[PDB]
């Protein structure tokens, strides 16, 4: 661990590392849930795991998927307070971009903006990074289906598909094997329902033990709108193969 | 361009006696041809046996009286409820008026009370703070009608020193009655505040036009 | 480990495991407060507080332990009294501003989000301290009845039943039993009786206590937040005393 | 951070009482308005305050007009052991009776005198302020202030407001051990002139000629007083002041 | 008040060394290898792409950035600091030079601006030094081609050929044995590919390494025609197909 | 919710209104020598004959920022403007570079002006003062 | 930024072209005259008035010449920085927004009146921009002291289906009418053609 | 020992969840002398025992007048007492000036709580360390409030604060029904207060020098008796 | 503002033995165009106070917002807001007059004339006037604009001094107000036939009558 300083603020250790950033990274696995993001031909699908062990909770109020703009959706890995803080700031960023430049904010530009803010947090002494990982999904009017991920260190990158959580390695390996088999960097289907079913199947075979309709959360981005599915829609998708 | 000033047309008079002071004013508030109100006092008891009047633009006079009363409240708070003397009040009012040197109050101010020897005292202020102690001061419309009437019956040089309070009240009433007869802005009532060692007493007399 | 040495002297510091120990210490401060519960019925909410008796010198009507944030929003809290008062004032300001701007009472989730963001902003800098209070609030809006619980970390959730304070374990067990025994739902009067019973059962610590209950229901109070009159409170107390003995 | 929260938490704005200056001027928070060594002057919050003030200062009620100091003759000179200051006390009557005689010369200190010759309020206010400044300086330095320093303070102050609307011409007369007897003239334009003989008034050429006819450095006190009185009488009863190292002495009609 | 200041985060150790700058240099030395080679007709700048997972699209994130049409840069160290400094350099090229003189700055002056920005971070009360090292290649009319290296402390030096990162010493020796005054741009590209071949542990193909050149003007990249005096950009980033073709040859 | 800046005129004046440059001999009067403005510039001259657009240009960005904060307060709550102001204040307070006047990179990122240029950026711009110690005294409040 | 020094001093001392834009089925054309006048005197008989905000976004201005040049250059710098930041081709709407907000900030004290044409991944765009910050869309626009003759020519022979050649001819004819019938215009005709999916073609001294 | 590590400032919780600086500020009240407050349906009174530095010194002022209808008494630090009394005076003055309205006692208590809570959650300052007893008469009748510097205000019929105030509080509890009904007789209420404060005396006797009294009521403006004015109540 | 655009004409008010009566017409005029019909210019503030405003309509709506904010802030957080801690007419008038004078001193006045009418908690009648200059006064009869020259001489016939107040019933005062409104509709070119009236009585409370029309108009003397 940090010897002297580096236990409070973000300055270099003798090894050239930033311990507070790494600890913020470790803070992202507190919720112990997983999320997956895949691209279709004209849609992008994000599927997140719901865990509600408490019987006194209202399940409809538990969600880690947020709507940022008309076309952009976001999934957060980490504690829900920093998740909501990040969601509000992302909404403000997208709206201000639209006001200032006359056209809708693309997913990758928003990811870069959030990453620059994270860089601010990693360099300033009196600011702490947010212990969350952000994944933005959309169907950009130029780049087509898009998935971009940002982390507490300020690093962001785009993905053909991605997975994040305590069990991200298994899902990543399964996706890599599937893409080796199919030799296509996306899913060849004409409707987002088939893509959602494929993502559910991938999640089931990776995590194991399956789930019901109340243990899952699905968001789908098309060229016009990003929308979150309800419990009945997820039940229909589970029933339909 | 917006004009922030106005005129309300009153008449005030302050007289210093041997052991008393008198401040009187007409109670009619008008807007240049119309009667806004027939009873609107302009002479106010400010505490510590000090009476004040600010004749002219009514909003400015109300603001000045409000500020002076609040300042007197803080003076009592900060100095163990010490009585504010008339000369100290005059200096406070001078500072209050000169604080608006480049945006002045459009008023003529008169204050009355008793000095540290118990004798009557009246102070008159110019609109930007210049002030002096006087035996008798008439201000506003019809002052040119009121001062000669007083000088015709009083030797300020019966001498004013030996006059009683009732005689002064009667003389003020007579001068205001004559001014009401001769001037279209004077009338509808006269209010007189008298300051003596026993405090402040109020008198009201109806004038013409009801 | 409950005590993180070297990482528990500043507010906005991550531990090597990714934990914030000052927020957890505020949580421990919350866990010592008085027991408070909230129950959500078919068309409203009920709040119950285990008040501790005090000297007779207190004016009886000027010391109430259930705060009215707005005509449709009521809340209780456990922890530090000044922090609870501050958060209630912030909630009242937010509700008033929303009603002024949008000419309608603020929906409960929007109020919860604003309060949660305000609480979360106090875990970001070393010049402030996390709130030492946990709050159970709720009410009725156009979408129905809502009950929420908010924690010092800024985390909040909607609940079927919520409990906080010293007697939180027994109260939570009773709330779970009540939820299990009524899959269909619950009514406001049954909710009041069960709230009295749960407050009475949770008490375990030589000191006499009184009870406060509060309603907010569409059928009973026309969607407004009200206290309990003599008759209903006495009936609930009788039911609770029968339950205990 | 909590102050920031208070700034964004929702009557006071319309009253303009969120500004500390407005609260101080109305005596809400205390009597700090009467505690400023440098007084605060209200200015109209418009593009042309000077034009506004000039237009509104020349328009009906005689009692609401700014009082102007008498343009009557004022004389000052320094003969051998002090300063003779002479004014004419022929006051002008109006709609008032004076309890006692007025004075055309302001007594700044027991050792300093000034003359009005301009706007009465400006001269009275700023010479009282100058007396306060001189008192504070003398307390600090444990020595009487030089006349040059006091005149320079007044000149700097009036120059800071040059063109705003002030009008004042004053003659600062003093006597110190290091300087001797000194007379300065300070104007609202920022002028500051040291001199031996000053004559400012309606008719001052006659008084200046009478002085120059019979002026010498070897005048005595009685001779100097007589010469000043005669010069004032030639100009146009007469108030006299004799300033020496120990202060000023006032003569009613000597 | 005690918040009107904040003590310096970078201080001298008793030996006379600034510890934070040394730790930033260590962080640089833990980074991926990048190199630059200066020839007679151009400059080659190269680096190794890295990926957290194979599912990442390596083309979205580029370690090679155009600062001006005639100036490009590459890195070793921490990526977000790179992004911040590149945005700042692109802005400064316009605010300080092009809006004043109507032309883009020379290579050395832009390097100086970047180095000043980096130095100001080592004398501060609330930012740590940038933990990154810079390679800037460029061309200008009165100086020809140039290659510079910028350190976290803000010191910059011109190089005929150099490398930074994890495999910097071996790459430096290999470039020392393989440089001369009469090298050409194609020879420099081949030498750069050979040098990078010794540092990449995984797949050495066109989708895992990144190259760019400062060479001759490319009028086909201007986007408009009609002005004979308007020179095209001299900065050009080689595509993956071109890198694969050069590797096969 | 202001677009054009409003309430830009002074309402009061005094000879000690500039706390940075006050005479030590007469603390109620300003120090003309250390002002270094030509020596013949009374404060009154600054109250008249200004270009009408100068106040609009000088306060433009602050006005837009305040409108944005007001919109955030109306739509998001108190916490959002509070956090934005806290971030900006921390960044501004931790920066002290007496030898340079340029804004920081992080300030530009927070202001969302990473790739924006205005005439203030292009045009950023004695016997006494203009030294490091004057800036130290002004920054520390001593 | 821009200074206000010596404003009072200057007051004290005092007290003592044809431009057209046309739209065709696959792009836009912008044309201008080449006469520069410092009053009644012809300063330059061949002066370029078509200015480049970006390689495929061009503009031509009237009003205060220094203001037009400075505003165009500043918006070009902003557009270049934004395009680098987003790694995307600049759009005409972005330049329009930047110009509109910059002109609205200065409350009409910057005397630049512009015609802005361009192509981008969303298509072809033509806009008019006023010095006070108002903008408008059109299919054909004219500007300058010769704008009425040019607009008469445009109203004579404009239709929805126009090829590149017809659009170039029509713009050239409008500039020619401005040249012949207006004293401020004359000399040569400069053209710039932008098509969807091609490089911009800048033809200096097209007809003469 | 473990408390010694977590009591540096007011932005630190101990591992058990305790804010020790606020507790110390609360403990600072015991260093001040005893004050008693009580009221009935018509009048409210305060009684204070004053202390002197020595024989040659004067006695400390324990009762401060805020407005013609409201006042308070202090127990604890002098600077915080001065600050809070001036703040209450400013608030009353603002109410009177802006609305021509008398500031309510409940409003004053809420304002004091709001001002006191701020210093207990932000770094750079300290919590207040004075308890206050506030009496007033307004449109809702007579009011007595107890302000604790943690940021708490309670409304009571009677109370006492300061060193050894438990005896006076016990006496007030025992005889609540007696003095709660003393309407229209100020002297009886004042004597009840004096008897209540007599329970807190230890080797001390009330004199004309160390006793201060204050009263407010329906027709009685807030009035302070000192010196011989209290000789009749001894 | 610096010049009114949409305006209302006149408000007239009178004291009687047990309360006050106030009235104003429903019209917002756009220059000489009678543009808006249906503008309520009497604002009830609580159950004991009515405020009548004439002049600029946007400034009037701003004043309405201020009054609503004042009412809402009264209940924050007094539980006795409906009890003895309710707002008094004098409080409202003091606040409004302070605002008007402060904005006059700011060279940004609210171009309005305001009458506050109501009953104090002790049963006294309150009737006060303040304008854009901050000039305030009281009288048994009050009016703004054209009413101040036409309606006031009529009403002063009924209540000429303070001793006439106890002799004046509510019926007589309402009849006088209605007749004055009819005269105003006769001789004011910016007037409306539709008006609203409000009675504040210390016994019966607040009665707010809307959609009142001038009736019994003599037009038959044409020739």
């Amino acid at each position: 661990s940090a010897a002297g300083y580096d236990r409070h603020i973000t300055i270099f250790s003798p090894e050239g590392r930033l311990y507070q950033v790494e600890y913020a990274f470790k803070a992202t696995n507190q919720t112990n849930i997983n999320s997956l993001a895949v691209r279709g031909k004209d849609c992008t699908v994000v599927i997140s795991q719901k865990k509600v062990p408490d019987k006194l909770l209202d399940p409809t109020t538990v969600s880690y998927i947020f709507c940022i703009s008309r076309t952009i959706g976001m999934v957060v890995n980490g504690p829900i307070p920093d998740a909501r803080n990040a969601a509000l700031r992302a909404k403000a960023e997208a709206a201000e971009f639209r006001y200032k430049y006359g056209y809708d904010m693309p997913c990758d530009v928003l990811a870069k903006r959030m990453a620059n803010l994270s860089q601010i947090y990693t360099q300033r002494a009196y600011m702490r990074p947010l212990g969350v990982i952000l994944t933005f999904v959309s169907v950009d009017e130029e780049l087509g289906p898009s998935i971009y991920k940002t982390d507490p260190a300020g690093y962001y990158v785009g993905y053909k598909a991605t997975a994040t959580g305590p069990k991200q390695q298994e899902i990543t390996t399964n996706l890599e094997n599937h893409f080796k088999k199919s030799k296509i960097d996306h899913i060849n289907e004409e409707s987002w329902e088939k893509v959602v079913e494929f993502a559910i199947t991938h999640m089931i075979d990776a995590l194991g033990t399956e789930f019901s309709k109340n243990d899952l959360e699905v968001g789908v981005a098309t060229k016009d709108k990003f929308f979150t599915l309800s419990a009945e829609n997820i039940e229909e998708r589970l029933v339909a193969i | 361009q917006f004009n922030p000033y106005g005129d309300n047309g009153g008449t005030i008079l302050g007289i210093a006696g041997e052991d008393f002071a008198v401040l009187a004013g007409d109670t009619r508030n008008i807007t240049d041809y119309s009667i806004n109100s027939r009873y609107e006092p302009k002479v106010f008891d400010c505490g510590d046996n000090i009476v004040m009047s600010a004749n002219g633009f009514a909003a400015d006079g109300d603001a000045l009286v409000k500020r002076f009363k609040n300042s007197v409240k803080w003076y009592h708070f900060d100095h163990n409820d010490k009585k504010l003397s008339i000369n100290s009040a005059a200096r406070n009012i001078q500072h209050l008026l000169y604080g608006k040197r480049f945006f002045p109050y459009y008023v003529h101010t008169i204050i009355a009370g008793l000095d540290e020897d118990g004798k009557g005292a009246v102070y008159s202020f110019d609109p930007v703070g210049s002030y002096e102690r006087e035996q008798c001061r008439a201000g506003g419309a019809a002052a040119s009608l009121i001062m000669p009437f007083l000088d015709n019956q009083v030797n300020f040089k019966k001498p004013l020193k030996y006059l009683s309070v009732e005689e002064v009240i009667k003389l003020v009433r007579d001068s205001f009655t004559s001014a009401t007869e001769r001037h279209i802005q004077v009338g509808d009532g006269l209010e007189i505040l008298i300051v003596t060692k026993d405090g402040v007493r109020k008198e009201f007399y109806e004038l013409k036009r009801d | 480990t409950s005590i993180g040495t070297g990482y528990d002297l500043s507010n906005s510091v991550f531990s090597p495991d990714g934990r914030n120990f000052q927020v957890e210490y505020a949580v421990k401060a919350v866990e010592n407060g008085t027991t408070s519960i909230g129950i959500k019925c078919n068309d409203g909410v009920v709040f119950a507080v285990e008040k501790l008796i005090t000297s007779k010198l207190l004016v009886p009507q000027k010391n109430v332990k259930i705060q009215v944030v707005d005509r449709h929003i009521g809340c209780v809290y456990s922890g530090l009294i000044p922090d609870g008062r501050h958060l209630v004032n912030r909630g009242r300001e937010e509700a008033a501003s929303f009603k002024k701007l949008y000419k309608t009472p603020i929906p409960i989730p929007a109020f919860a989000d604003r309060l949660g963001q305000y609480v979360q902003a106090h875990t970001l800098y070393n010049s402030v301290r996390p709130f030492g209070v946990s709050t159970i609030f709720g009410g009725v809006d156009k979408n129905g009845a809502h009950l929420y619980m908010l924690e010092p970390s800024g985390s909040y959730w909607g609940y079927k039943g919520a409990a906080t304070g010293k007697g939180r374990q027994s109260a939570k067990a009773e709330l779970e039993k009540l939820v299990d025994h009524h899959p269909e739902g619950l009514s406001a009067r049954e909710a009041v009786k069960q709230a009295a019973k749960i407050i009475y059962l949770a008490h375990e610590d030589e000191k006499d206590f009184e009870l406060e209950i509060s309603w907010c229901s569409l059928s009973e109070t026309n969607g407004l937040h009200k206290f309990v009159k003599g008759d209903l409170l006495q009936e609930a107390i009788d039911f609770a005393q029968k339950e205990i003995n | 951070m909590q102050a920031i929260a208070d700034s964004f938490s929702v009557l006071v704005k319309e009253l303009q009482y969120d500004n500390e200056q407005n609260l101080e001027s109305d005596f809400v928070t205390g009597a700090s308005q009467f505690q400023r060594l440098a007084p605060s002057l209200t200015v109209p919050p418009i593009a042309s305050p000077q034009q506004f003030l000039r237009a509104h200062t020349d328009d009906r009620n005689p009692d609401c007009k700014i009082k102007i100091a008498h343009g009557t003759t004022t004389l000052a000179f320094r003969f051998q052991g002090g300063i003779i200051v002479a004014v004419d006390s022929r006051a002008t009557a109006g709609n008032w009776v004076a309890s006692q005689t007025v004075k055309k010369v302001i007594e700044i200190n027991p050792f300093l005198l000034g003359t009005m010759a301009g706007g009465a309020a400006d001269c009275q206010f700023w010479e009282t302020w100058l007396g306060s400044q001189c008192r504070l300086h003398e307390l600090r330095e444990k020595e009487r202030i030089s006349v040059a320093a006091a005149s320079k303070i007044l000149s700097n102050l009036v120059y800071q407001y040059k063109g705003a609307g002030l009008s004042m011409g004053t003659m600062i007369c003093g006597y110190t051990r290091k300087e001797g007897p000194t007379i300065y003239y300070v104007d609202s334009d920022g002028t500051r002139l040291k001199g031996d003989i000053f004559c400012v008034g309606s008719g001052q050429t006659f008084a200046y000629g009478v002085l120059d006819s019979n002026y010498k450095w070897d005048l005595s006190v009685e001779d100097a007083l007589y010469l000043g009185k005669r010069s004032i009488l030639a100009a146009a009863s007469v108030n006299l002041y004799h300033v020496t190292e120990d202060g000023w002495i006032y003569h009613g009609n000597h | 008040m005690t918040d009107r200041y904040s003590f310096s985060l970078t201080t001298f150790s008793p030996s006379g060394k600034l510890g934070q700058i040394d730790y930033a240099l260590t962080a640089v030395k833990q980074g991926v290898t990048s190199l630059g080679i200066k020839a007679t007709n151009g400059v080659v700048i190269a680096t190794e792409k890295k990926s957290s997972s194979p599912l990442a699209m390596s083309e979205t994130l580029s370690k090679v950035s155009l600062l001006t049409p005639d100036i490009g840069a590459v890195y070793s160290g921490m990526g977000p600091d790179y992004r911040v400094l590149v945005d700042k350099s692109r802005k400064v090229a316009h605010t300080s030079y092009k809006r004043i003189y109507g032309e883009y700055p020379p290579t050395k002056l832009l390097v100086s601006e970047v180095a000043k920005i980096m130095q100001e971070a080592t004398q501060s009360g609330g930012v740590r030094p940038f933990g990154v090292s810079l390679l800037i290649a460029g061309h200008d009319e009165f100086n020809g081609f140039s290659l510079y290296q910028v350190d976290p402390s803000g010191s910059y030096f011109p190089w005929k050929a150099t490398a930074i990162g994890k495999g910097s010493v071996a790459a430096k020796t290999f470039l020392e044995k393989r440089w001369n005054d009469e090298l050409e741009l194609e020879d420099a590209i081949h030498i750069a590919l050979l040098t990078l071949k010794e540092s990449v542990e995984g797949e050495f193909n066109g989708d895992t390494i990144e190259l760019a050149i400062i060479g001759d003007e490319n009028p086909d990249l201007l986007g408009y025609t009609g002005i004979p005096t308007d020179k095209g950009p001299r900065f050009r980033k080689l595509t993956s197909q071109e890198i694969n073709d050069r590797l096969e040859a | 919710m202001n677009i054009v800046p409003q309430d830009t005129f002074k309402s009061q004046v005094s000879t000690d209104q500039d706390k940075s440059v006050l005479s030590s001999a007469v603390p109620s009067l300003p120090d003309t020598l250390r002002q270094q403005e030509g020596g013949a510039v009374p404060l009154s001259t600054q109250l008249n004959d200004r270009h009408p657009l100068e106040s609009t240009l000088k306060n433009w960005e602050t006005t837009q920022r305040q409108r944005q904060m007001e919109q955030y307060r109306q739509i998001f709550g108190i916490a959002e403007p509070m956090k934005r102001t806290m971030e900006m204040e921390i960044v501004n307070r931790t920066d002290f570079n007496p030898l340079s006047t340029n804004g920081s990179i992080h300030r530009d990122i927070l202001l969302n002006k990473e790739c924006s240029i205005d005439w203030e950026d292009v045009y950023p711009g004695t016997m006494v003062g203009d030294d490091v110690h004057s800036k130290i005294e002004k920054q520390l409040g001593i | 930024g821009l200074s206000f020094d010596n404003y009072q001093r200057n007051n004290f001392l005092a007290e003592n072209t044809t431009i057209v834009g046309v739209k065709f089925n696959n792009g836009v054309v912008i044309a201008a005259d080449t006469r520069s006048t410092q009053g009644p005197i012809v300063a330059d008989k061949n002066c370029a008035k078509l200015h480049r905000i970006s390689p495929k976004i061009w503009c031509a201005g009237a009003g205060t010449a220094a203001d037009t040049e400075a505003v165009t250059q500043l918006i070009g710098s902003n557009i270049e920085l934004h395009s680098l930041y987003t790694s995307r081709e600049p759009r005409v709407v972005s330049a329009l927004q930047m110009l509109k907000q910059h002109l609205f900030k200065y409350q009409g004290h910057i005397g630049a009146y512009l015609i802005v044409a361009g192509v981008d991944p969303t298509g072809s765009h033509l806009f008019s921009i006023h010095a006070h910050g108002s903008t408008d869309v059109g299919y054909y626009l004219s500007l300058g002291s010769g704008s009425l003759a040019a607009m008469a020519v445009l109203e004579s022979h404009w239709k929805q289906d126009l090829t590149k050649e017809e659009a170039i001819k029509l713009a050239s004819d409008a500039i020619q009418a401005g040249i012949w019938n207006d004293l401020g215009s004359g000399s040569n005709v400069d053209v710039c053609v932008m098509e969807i999916g091609k490089d911009a073609e800048y033809l200096r001294n097209y007809t003469p | 020992m473990f408390r010694n590590n977590y009591d540096g400032d007011t932005v630190t919780f101990s591992p058990t969840g305790r804010l020790f600086q606020v507790e110390y500020a609360l403990e600072a009240i015991k260093q001040g002398s005893v004050t008693v407050g009580l009221r009935s349906n018509t009048h409210a009174v305060l009684v204070a025992l004053k202390r002197n530095a020595d024989e040659l010194s004067s006695y400390q002022k324990k009762i401060i007048k805020c407005d013609e209808h409201m006042g308070l008494s202090l127990a604890g630090l002098a600077p915080d007492a001065r600050v809070l009394s001036n703040y209450l005076r400013q608030q009353c003055n603002y109410s009177s000036l802006v609305f021509n309205r008398k500031l309510a006692v409940e409003r004053a208590g809420h304002l004091l709580c709001d001002k006191a809570q701020k210093n207990t959650q932000s770094y750079g300052g300290r919590p207040y360390g004075v308890g206050l007893l506030i009496i007033g008469y307004d449109k809702s009748g007579a009011h007595l409030l107890e302000f604790q510097p943690s940021g708490n205000v309670t409304e009571l019929y009677g109370t006492a604060i300061g060193a050894r105030s438990q005896g006076a509080k016990t006496y007030l509890e025992r005889t609540l029904d007696t003095f709660i009904k003393i309407d229209g007789n100020p002297d009886e209420l004042i004597k009840a207060g004096v008897e209540a404060i007599s329970q807190s005396l230890r080797d001390e006797s009330l004199t004309v020098d160390n006793l201060s009294i204050a009263i407010v009521g329906k027709d009685t403006p807030f009035t302070i008796y000192d010196g011989e004015a209290v000789a009749k109540y001894i | 503002t610096q010049q009114p655009i949409v305006t209302g004409t006149s408000v007239i008010s009178m004291k009687y033995d047990n309360g006050v009566i106030i009235a104003a017409d429903n019209l917002g005029s756009y220059g000489s165009l009678l543009r808006f019909n249906g503008v309520e210019r009497l604002i009830p503030v609580g159950d004991n106070t009515v405020v009548g405003i004439s002049g600029d309509i946007s400034d009037m709506q701003h004043i309405e917002r201020l009054l609503k904010d004042l009412v809402t802030e009264n209940a924050y957080d007094n539980p006795l807001a409906d009890a003895e801690e309710a707002l008094e007419p004098s409080y409202i008038f003091e606040y409004l007059a302070t605002v008007m004078y402060q904005r006059r001193s700011k060279m940004n006045p609210l171009w309005n004339a305001i009458i506050v009418a109501g009953v104090q908690s002790n049963g006294d009648q309150f009737l006060r006037y303040v304008n854009l200059l901050g000039v305030t006064y009281s009288s048994p009869t009050l009016a703004t604009g054209f009413g101040a020259h036409m309606a006031n001489p009529l009403l002063r016939k009924v209540v000429d001094r303070e001793s006439d107040i106890p002799k004046t019933t509510v019926q007589v005062a309402e009849e006088a107000i209605v007749n004055a409104m009819r005269v105003l509709y006769y001789r004011d070119a910016r007037s409306s036939r539709n008006f609203s009236l409000a009675i504040i009585d210390k016994n019966t409370g607040l009665t707010f009558k809307k959609n009142l029309q001038v009736e019994n108009m003599k037009w038959d003397f044409a020739k």
